[PDB]
RNA sequence: UAUCUGGUUGAUCCUGCCAGUAGUCAUAUGCUUGUCUCAAAGAUUAAGCCAUGCAUGUCUAAGUAUAAGCAAUUUAUACAGUGAAACUGCGAAUGGCUCAUUAAAUCAGUUAUCGUUUAUUUGAUAGUUCCUUUACUACAUGGUAUAACUGUGGUAAUUCUAGAGCUAAUACAUGCUUAAAAUCUCGACCCUUUGGAAGAGAUGUAUUUAUUAGAUAAAAAAUCAAUGUCUUCGGACUCUUUGAUGAUUCAUAAUAACUUUUCGAAUCGCAUGGCCUUGUGCUGGCGAUGGUUCAUUCAAAUUUCUGCCCUAUCAACUUUCGAUGGUAGGAUAGUGGCCUACCAUGGUUUCAACGGGUAACGGGGAAUAAGGGUUCGAUUCCGGAGAGGGAGCCUGAGAAACGGC
RNA sequence: UUGGCCGGUCGGAUUUCCAACGGGGCCUUUCCUUCUGGCUAACCUUGAGUCCUUGUGGCUCUUGGCGAACCAGGACUUUUACUUUGAAAAAAUUAGAGUGUUCAAAGCAGGCGUAUUGCUCGAAUAUAUUAGCAUGGAAUAAUAGAAUAGGACGUUUGGUUC
RNA sequence: UCGGCACCUUACGAGAAAUCAAAGUCUUUGGGUUCUGGGGGGAGUAUGGUCGCAAGGCUGAAACUUAAAGGAAUUGACGGA
RNA sequence: GCCCGUCGCUAGUACCGAUUGAAUGGCUUAGUGAGGCCUCAGGAUCUGCUUAGAGAAGGGGGCAACUCCAUCUCAGAGCGGAGAAUUUGGACAAACUUGGUCAUUUAGAGGAACUAAAAGUCGUAACAAGGUUUCCGUAGGUGAACCUGCGGAAGGAUCAU
RNA sequence: GUAACUUCGGGAUAAGGAUUGGCUCUAAGGGUCGGGUACGAUCAACUUAGAACUGGUACGGACAAGGGGAAUCUGACUGU
């Protein structure tokens, strides 16, 4: 993610106390700061060498990834950097000695290091307050096929 | 609510101290210090309701008041000063020595020592972190900061402290095979050294532990203490050696034990 | 202790309710009441109103004693014992009470702080204190300014105070003495150049910014500013300090600066030893109280996940004056629409949102039940909220405190 | 693991005489995500000797020993539900062990000498369910995958960043 | 032979009985699923909403009252059978 | 025998109802807006200094190298600190007024029902083929139970040509 | 912001409540303009929104310009 116009803000966009000296002219002319987030999360190589600023990202940006591991299937990406999971549940009423079908709705910070859409399943990790609902961080997407190449047109 | 809360009601103690239900509203509340509320001795519980010395808690100050007793070399003329695990008090006045640590029932048992055993304490490290200009130091789980200490030392590692000076003599690693003492969970109180240690990345790392009659427990990591290797552990050990019979092999000796 | 019985009919068998029957750590009330143990108790109606009195004050050998207080000091003519008052410190933020508000709110179990504050306790911790050094001032120890007190008063009245005269401190405000080294910056003095040097200053710890280190799969070679220190001047130059975490721009260190420059003991008791320049010289013990930072403890704040009664005669709600999110800022102890500015159009909902009701604080629990359940929980413990109602704030570590304003 | 017979302790240690329950391996076409660097295997292959009196219940400097009997990185992982076991789980209450509160409700005490230089036992245990965490299982019930093959498997090209 | 409208006998079974091859395979109680009812009235009333031109429909209480109302069958008595 | 309704006395219960009815508790638009807090100022005082004018006072080695920290009249151009009343603009915001919307309770002339409820009056609608078989939906008519039309049912008085 | 009622069209500008000047800015909203068998000169207009500053809190500053509501009788309305 080299491309696609990071410095979109009235702010200029960088990650903060990574210094590119203009001085020294060292064969790399963007550094970029990046972490593995820990628990057994690959940082994805669209993390590695994009442009993307993103403070709020798990691997590039200021927040860790501490508590809760949930996952979920991706219901909204209508929000900027930000996605809706549902996490489905049964949940066991023992008068009846049964289940009745509940869930929940879990607003999600997710990295341009991602690309969604819904219908996916997404792993999220818990971090610090993001936004007023916001709580929890996309750590890995995993989505494979959707089962969707044989619905093209053909001859 | 407001601020901190400087009572403890009776009910509210913690259950190991063995207060009678009535006889008053309150338990006394432990200070702060060197372990937490619950997982402590006071000083007016060790001498009125373990070793019966004082009546009352107006005997238990005039008795500390008098500077007899000593909590790991250092006077403690607190009431309810927090007293905890591997503690160490000094009663000068016939020449007693008890080192704090738990029966297998869970309980703070009264365990007599002598005046070698006196002389050290073990400290179970709980961080080892660079100080300012750079120097290293160890925390144990009594709070103590020790300068300089081994660049073995590790945390879940147990120093062994000196007492006259807060300096480690000796220490112990955390690997398979040494003696553990467990303080906390429901196996409180027990001995068994090993089976392995489970790693749990993200949180709650558990061991496996085994006895000398082979019975298997798992505990949290944090609630286990070394106290040696497998056979001449650096403390003395309290009576029972940390078995936890069951309770039909308590009364067969508690039957047998009575009839001579 | 898995039980039924009476009542519809002339009689029968049912469906079905009414009635009986047994409890209630469930209230009230009637009648009666000898003994022992145990003891709930203005919850419900009125979180309605309150006369009176009390419920939070506190002094050790060890902060401050010229009481013109008492007792009658023990080289004791500075003090010395006891000590009202008052200053100072600490507490008054705990306890006790109540259940009005409160329906994902409180609460419960379970997370988190790599998102923060924390008097106290405990443990560790401070040779650097000089502005623009060649413009040092008592450290054998700095300054005034006040209570109590004395005396003159005001007001019907208050735990009201005025003017004047004194005097202290662990109060307030200042202010020094505590090596030696190295490492950097500047620098009067290198001829045919991998050619060198005294001195002068700075360097503790806080604050704030920027920048750097904070590494790491086993071995190797020739090049191009560059003899990158390749000692017989090409006998390849035998070379690695660095902690922790699952994870960090972490701990910590370094550099350049910054600061209505923080702290770095002008304190107190008891004991009075040691030595040689016998000067009351240099030293010197056990404590007390303070003090910076980091831990620890006691907490606190926010937080993750799931779980709450009845109602659809509540089906759409939220979004102007934040609703959902992005960026930046401000504020905060700190995260965060917490607020602000500029953007985008989101967020929730029949798996019941949103609205309404509750004679709803929540839980541990209680009554009763063969089992499954039903009902209750204002009330001994835990958490929350409140102190007639709202709101705002001072002080402090901690209160949006109400026996504070 | 019920025991079961030397009944020799005047109907009281035992053990392959064993059946039946309950586990762990190996082979039968049978994954154990895969290499590294530390184990150097009930030592797959036994230089050398078997003073024990016969047997198929007891051993050594070894011939580089499937360096594979758990410690940390990955050419690393279909997700669950269910169920087992366990941690971590306030006390009080509840169930319940012990104990002549004189009995009992209670309480957590107490008991025993030589009561003159005091001995000693306790204050157990269970339940505490939903949700979360760890763990064994893999029936049952969902889900996933190779069909326009953009499928799988290859220790001995290393190319637009590395 | 499959599918249908039904019928007749029996009662293995079911039911309070009438009756029923479903109204069976139910205290030896679990194949899946929707809707409805909780003594009789007040009452399908009042009120609110909604649809309809209207008549009305759909949704739908409570206060109060009551000890039975009802179902099936038996015997009797009665019938302008 | 049983039985239905109108009408009639008595009591009770709710319902409707003019009254811009009333009372209470929320939320709340707008308006005014106390108070403290932050901030812009302000400077009664209440001071430590210094003075280039008579401050009838050493420039801290010394009454010549423009080079050594040097104080009482009093007016001050030189200051410096502490600081009350007052005050500017903000955010927080009690409270009041006004209007809205929701929740709950209560008064009301009069009206229309229901129940007690068995007794009275008028009839006889239902139960028998109840004397016109009953009942359902719907429409219209009527003192009242009811009657009639249209379609339906048998729970019919027909399981049958 | 907007009630009853309604013939669902209205009632309705219901009722009620805020704002408005000047000056200096800002942000939007156009037309001509072109391609290889990652590019803007140039021209013109008045609408709307926002902001600072300012003033004896004035500002539709003269002029211009609805009073409103709850009901009853009556005729439907517009019209003559
Ligand atoms: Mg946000
Ligand atoms: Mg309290
Ligand atoms: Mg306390
Ligand atoms: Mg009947
Ligand atoms: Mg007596
Ligand atoms: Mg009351
Ligand atoms: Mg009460
Ligand atoms: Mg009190
Ligand atoms: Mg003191
Ligand atoms: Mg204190
Ligand atoms: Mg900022
Ligand atoms: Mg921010
Ligand atoms: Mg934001
Ligand atoms: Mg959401
Ligand atoms: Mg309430
Ligand atoms: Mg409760
Ligand atoms: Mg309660
Ligand atoms: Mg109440
Ligand atoms: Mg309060
Ligand atoms: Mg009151
Ligand atoms: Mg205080
Ligand atoms: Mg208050
Ligand atoms: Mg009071
Ligand atoms: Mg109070
Ligand atoms: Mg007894
Ligand atoms: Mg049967
Ligand atoms: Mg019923
Ligand atoms: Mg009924
Ligand atoms: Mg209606
Ligand atoms: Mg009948
Ligand atoms: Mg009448
Ligand atoms: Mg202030
Ligand atoms: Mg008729
Ligand atoms: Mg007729
Ligand atoms: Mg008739
Ligand atoms: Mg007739
Ligand atoms: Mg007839
Ligand atoms: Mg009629
Ligand atoms: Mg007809
Ligand atoms: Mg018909
Ligand atoms: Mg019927
Ligand atoms: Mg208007
Ligand atoms: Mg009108
Ligand atoms: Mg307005
Ligand atoms: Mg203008
Ligand atoms: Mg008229
Ligand atoms: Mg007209």
């Amino acid at each position: 993610s080299t491309e696609l116009t990071v410095q979109s803000e009235r702010a200029f966009q960088k990650q903060p106390h990574i210094f590119n000296n203009p001085k020294v002219k060292t064969s790399k002319r963007t550094k970029r700061w990046y972490k593995n987030a820990g628990l057994g999360f690959k940082t994805p190589k669209t993390a590695i060498e994009g442009s993307y600023i993103d403070k709020k990202c798990p691997f590039t940006g200021l927040v860790s990834i501490r508590g809760k591991i949930l996952t979920g299937t991706v219901v909204s990406t209508k929000m900027h950097r930000t996605i809706v999971i549902r996490r489905a549940y049964l949940h066991y009423i023992p008068k009846y000695n049964r289940y009745e079908k509940r869930h929940k709705n879990v607003p999600v910070h997710v990295s341009p290091a991602f690309r969604v859409q819904v219908g996916d399943i997404v792993t999220v990790g818990q971090c610090r307050p993001i936004s007023k609902t916001v709580r929890f961080n996309v750590v890995k997407v995993s989505a494979a096929a959707g089962k969707a190449n044989k619905q093209f047109a053909k001859f | 609510a407001r601020g901190p809360k400087k009572h403890l009601k009776r009910l509210a103690a913690p259950h190991h101290w063995l207060l009678d239900k009535l006889s008053g509203c309150y338990a006394p509340r432990p200070s702060a210090g060197p372990h937490k509320l619950r997982e402590s001795l006071p000083l007016i519980v060790f001498l009125r309701n373990r070793l019966k010395y004082a009546l009352n808690g107006r005997e238990v100050k005039a008795i500390l008041m008098q500077r007899h007793v000593k909590v790991d070399g250092k006077v403690r003329t607190d009431t309810t000063y927090p007293a905890g695990f591997m503690d160490v008090i000094t009663l000068d006045a016939t020449n007693e020595n008890f080192r704090l640590v738990y029966d297998v029932k869970g309980r703070f048992a009264v365990h007599r020592i002598t005046d070698e055993e006196a002389s050290y304490k073990l400290g179970k490290v709980k961080k080892v972190q660079l100080g300012k200009k750079g120097v290293p130091y160890v925390v144990t789980h009594d709070g103590r900061t020790i300068r300089y200490p081994d660049p073995n030392i590790k945390v879940n590692d147990t120093v062994k402290i000196d007492l006259a000076s807060g300096k480690i003599t000796d220490f112990i690693k955390f690997d398979a095979g040494k003696l553990v003492y467990v303080t906390g969970g429901r196996n409180l109180g027990r001995i068994g050294t090993i089976v392995h240690k489970e790693r749990h990345d993200g949180g709650f790392d558990l061991v496996h532990i085994k006895d000398s009659l082979d019975n298997t427990f798992v505990t949290r990591l944090n609630n286990v203490f070394v106290i040696g290797e497998q056979g001449k552990p650096y403390i003395s050990l309290p009576k029972g050696k940390g078995i936890k019979l069951s309770i039909a092999e308590e009364r067969d000796r508690r039957r047998a034990q009575q009839g001579l």
